[PDB]
RNA sequence: GCCCCUAAGCGUGUGCUAAGUGGAAAAGGAUGUGCAGUCGCGAAGACAACCAGGAGGUUGGCUUAGAAGCAGCCACCCUU
């Protein structure tokens, strides 16, 4: 329901500058037609009206559209304000479209998006969650998609997508290898991720690089050429390679906000050594007289509780 | 969705929507249908939704037969026109349904589930209907 | 409180009631509190 | 009052005690010691104990012997036991003997019939999932 | 073996037809071989009852008048709204 | 559309068996 | 009970009932399976204790053909009916009821021929 | 049309309604109530209720630091 607003307030915002002579032309042409489009109905509805053509009519529209948006907006940030409060370290997965961005989502994670082979198809972001091999968990977002001069009347229905660039810690353009001049891709995507921290003012977070489809890929470069952005990583969603090679390295560039720390238990209060074992990521112990020496990248809530069973050796 | 690939007329009448069926009143391709109990135009939009509701239902096994078509074409005058100037263009493909037609039958080897699915398929549709079984 | 004019049980502890004139699905869980128009 | 497993490991075992018995209170110690002492002559499996706390220092030692859900697990060499319980059965044991030494676990089964307490011991084997 | 219990009609037509579906009596023809329409009019929801129990493929025993006929139902007719046995065709059968 | 709803199931009545002028 | 399979239990009593040789109608209410077992086991074969339908009973004893200890079915009754032994095997069964402080024998009616508020301190017991 | 306004029944005989329904309304929701069925259980005591037991192999196994009926999996057995 959002997109099926979003898209014809879009629609609605690009042809009332052209109404007179091509807007009566598609008023004419109906049957279809790739200029057709159809609103967010897609199988025709408001698509035998396309765009609509009385100005006075895009203008009521328009002003429900932008009620209705403000609307979802509001919802938006009620659905997210658990993550927020909880502040899971999230991670967010950008870059063109048809470069794996959600079969990137459908192999670290059994999520099961859909994965089709066209153009834009996840047009609406979706996140899941995700344990980081080692220890913390955390959140992944696959976004839209984005194209050279991306059209100015889609910022609109791209703005969830910037609020989930922006809530991040590592964000992840991925870049399909195995197309001509992987690079053109790389700098539209930088240029929009510019535009996302200026608009909302914001310390730019980390960017971590990933090379798709090099199972396909016949090395464009073929080596440091290949490295044409040095730091990358060079998975291949469509067989799983470097899956654990990512799921590692993207976990050490997300930085812990934890607390390592030594602490011994007396057997009695076996409720903080579960808490430990179950709220911590403990690495290792050696299960002691009548402790443990355990090392724990212990959280917040239990920095100070295990403060006063700490240890000493 | 659902259309007829040739139309002799375009522009027709309006479908007759009187008295109750007389052909098409029982469940001869599945085991449940769903028989309808009101008179309706029911469009191939509507069509599509219940049988998009049953196959997602089950989601896996059985067949599901949709007996009516829509081939009846209504127009539809354009906007803000005042009376007159001739019938409108032809906008929506409508089957005229009669008390008694059964609109969709299915054979699902759970009778409940399949029960359930034609139950999720009846909110979808204009008018009343029941749930009717093979075994009469 | 949820007013619909469709009330229906939610979970396996739900129960239909009909107190003072309007149906009401009491469960122990209060987010299945609803109460018909 | 617990009735605990204890394992029959007789090198350094409270943790797993301690756990369990700090949780109440006993002597770690006497109580690791003790169970020690009885596993001198039980080494096979460790054989379980039923601490019969009332208020202070049970000193209570009761022989139910480890893996009797399992001793068919235990004098097999096959380990693991099956994490596919009927999916298809997992290793081989002999099917007289299961008979034969049920002897032994019939010390705390129900009935005293042979067969059927053979049965007991099948259905406990079974419980992997493998044939015998 | 089913002991249904038949009547003859005094009234046919359309008002004699529904006035019977009003009492519970659903209207039958006995025809076939006999070479001779008896216009009869059955008690219901026994007929359903034996329909039920065996099938259209039955024996009915029809007592008409104190005097036993064997048929076998031939054809039907249900209202296909409110689910009846608006009128029944039997078969002469003859030993 | 009280006002038409009115004047329509003034109609339905006894007195004037289900038909009215300007119904 | 269940009215097919309730005969077929009611038939099995009652024929080890007029198989039996004597009867003990006890109480067998706050047996925890600990002891009620070790009473199992206790009497073994002999006196098979098995508890039956009170209300069933009262008639299966009368399949066997006997009346009597039927009069007094008033609550939870326990039925032992000794296999071969009277009084050797009937000193811990009546005297469970001071070790146990459970089973306290109503009993009133000896094999279905002879009536006694002393059924198990007579002759069971001495 | 017949309780008063307002002429004539606060009629008689059987039932139904608690909503002022009568004295506006839909998809749909619903332990409202009556009537006619059918099917299941049950005086060998059913259903509710109260008093007892509610066992053992056993903590079934895998799993996990741990999961012992009750993270979660398979089986979903053996005896009394
Ligand atoms: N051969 C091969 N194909 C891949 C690889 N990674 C992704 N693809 C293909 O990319 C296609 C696009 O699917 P998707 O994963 O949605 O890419 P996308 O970038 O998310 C497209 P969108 O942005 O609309 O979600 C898929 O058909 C998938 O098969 C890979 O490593 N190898």
């Amino acid at each position: 329901r959002e997109g099926k607003a979003q898209v014809s307030l879009a629609q609605m915002e690009y042809m009332l500058p052209r109404l007179r002579g091509w807007g009566e032309s598609m008023s004419r042409q109906a049957g279809g037609r790739a200029g057709g489009a159809g609103g967010g109905v897609g199988t025709r509805g408001p698509g035998e009206t396309k765009i609509e053509t009385d100005r006075r009519r895009i203008r009521e529209r328009m002003a429900k559209l932008r009620r209705e948006i403000r609307d979802m907006k509001k919802i938006r940030d009620t659905q997210r304000g658990s993550r927020r409060r909880s502040e899971i370290p999230s991670v967010a997965i950008v870059g063109y479209t048809n470069a794996g961005k959600s079969s990137l989502l459908n192999a670290l994670t059994g999520a099961g998006v859909l994965v089709e082979n066209a153009l834009f198809a996840t047009l609406e972001p979706t996140t899941r969650r995700g344990e980081f091999e080692d220890g913390r968990p955390f959140v992944l977002t696959d976004t839209v998609g984005f194209v050279r001069h991306l059209p100015t009347q889609l910022v609109e229905a791209f703005r969830s997508t910037l609020e989930e660039v922006v809530d991040a810690d590592l964000l992840i353009h991925v870049v399909d290898g195995s197309d001509v001049n992987p690079l053109a891709q790389i700098n539209a995507v930088r240029t929009v991720i510019n535009e996302v921290v200026a608009e909302y003012d914001i310390a730019p977070p980390p960017e971590l690089l990933v090379v798709n489809k090099i199972d396909a890929a016949t090395g464009v470069g073929l080596a440091q050429l290949r490295r044409a952005l040095p730091d990358a990583v060079f998975v291949s969603a469509r067989t799983g390679d470097g899956l654990d090679k990512l799921r590692s390295r993207m976990g050490e560039l997300v930085e812990s906000t934890d607390a390592t720390v030594d602490v011994t238990i007396p057997y009695d209060r076996g409720d903080l050594v579960a808490r430990v074992h179950t709220d911590g990521h403990v690495d290792a112990t050696e299960h002691t007289d009548a402790g443990t020496r355990i090392k724990a990248r212990v959280p917040a809530p239990l920095a100070a509780t295990l403060r006063e069973y700490a240890t000493f050796a | 969705m659902l259309i007829p690939r040739k139309v002799k007329h375009r522009k027709q009448h309006h479908p007759e929507q009187r008295g109750i069926a007389s052909g098409g009143t029982s469940v001869s391709f599945g085991d449940y249908g769903i028989q309808a109990l009101e008179h309706a135009y029911i469009t191939n939009r509507q069509i599509e939704s219940a049988r998009i509701a049953i196959n997602r239902h089950i989601k896996r096994g059985g067949k599901v037969w949709i007996n009516i078509f829509p081939d009846r074409p209504l127009t539809k005058k354009p906007a803000e026109t005042r009376m007159g100037s001739g019938k409108g263009s032809p906008e929506w493909w409508v089957a005229n349904v009669k008390p008694g037609r059964v609109l969709f039958e299915l054979s699902y080897p759970d009778e409940k589930t399949a029960r359930d699915a034609l139950t999720r398929a009846i909110h979808k549709l204009p008018i009343k209907a029941r749930i009717v079984t093979r075994e009469e | 409180m949820k007013v619909n004019p469709s009330v229906k049980p939610i979970c396996d502890k739900c129960r239909v009631i009909r107190r003072h004139g309007r149906v009401m699905v009491i469960c122990s869980d209060p987010r299945h509190k609803q109460r018909q128009g | 009052l617990i009735k605990l497993q204890i394992q029959a490991g007789q090198a350094n075992p409270a943790p797993p005690v301690g756990p369990a018995l700090g949780q109440h209170g006993v002597n770690i110690m006497e109580f690791c010691k003790a169970y020690n002492a009885a596993t001198e002559s039980q080494r096979g499996n460790v054989i379980p104990v039923e601490i019969t706390v009332y208020e202070d220092r049970s000193f209570t030692f009761a022989l139910k012997t480890p893996p009797a859900a399992k001793l068919l697990l235990k004098a097999a060499g096959v380990q693991k036991g099956s994490g596919e319980p009927h999916k298809t059965k997992v290793a081989k044991v002999t099917w007289d003997q299961v008979r034969e030494i049920a002897e032994t676990k019939k010390a705390d089964l129900n009935a005293n019939d042979i067969d059927a307490a053979a049965k007991i011991i099948a259905g406990t084997a079974r419980s992997m999932g493998i044939t015998v | 073996p089913n002991k249904l219990t038949a009547n003859v009609r005094t009234r046919t037509g359309k008002g004699a037809s529904r006035q019977a579906r009003r009492d519970g009596k659903v209207p039958a023809v006995l025809y076939g071989h006999g070479t001779d329409p008896q216009h009869l009019e059955l008690n219901a929801r026994d007929f359903a009852a034996v329909l039920r129990s065996h099938g259209t493929n039955a024996i009915l025993t029809l007592d008409i008048e104190g005097t036993e006929q064997l048929a076998l139902t031939k054809a039907l007719d249900v209202h296909p709204i409110r689910r009846n046995i608006q009128h029944a065709d039997l078969l002469v059968v003859q030993r | 559309a009280k006002r038409g709803r009115k004047k329509r199931d003034r109609k339905h009545s006894k007195a004037n068996h289900g038909k009215r002028p300007n119904a | 009970m269940a009215k097919a399979d309730k005969a077929t239990a009611v038939a099995d009593i009652a024929e080890q009932f007029k198989a039996s040789t004597a009867t003990v109608v006890t109480e067998y209410r706050g047996l925890t399976v600990a002891n009620l077992a070790e009473l199992r086991r206790a009497l073994g074969d002999s006196a098979t204790y098995t508890v039956a339908k009170n209300t069933l009973v009262k008639r299966a004893a009368s399949e066997a053909g006997i009346e009597g200890l039927d009069e007094l079915f008033a609550g939870p009754t326990a039925i032992a009916f000794v296999k071969g032994e009277a009084v050797d095997a009937a000193k811990a069964i009546k005297k469970f009821a001071k070790d146990n402080k459970a089973l306290v024998i109503k009993g009133g009616y000896m094999d279905g021929k002879a009536l006694s508020v002393a059924d198990v301190e007579k002759i069971a017991d001495l």
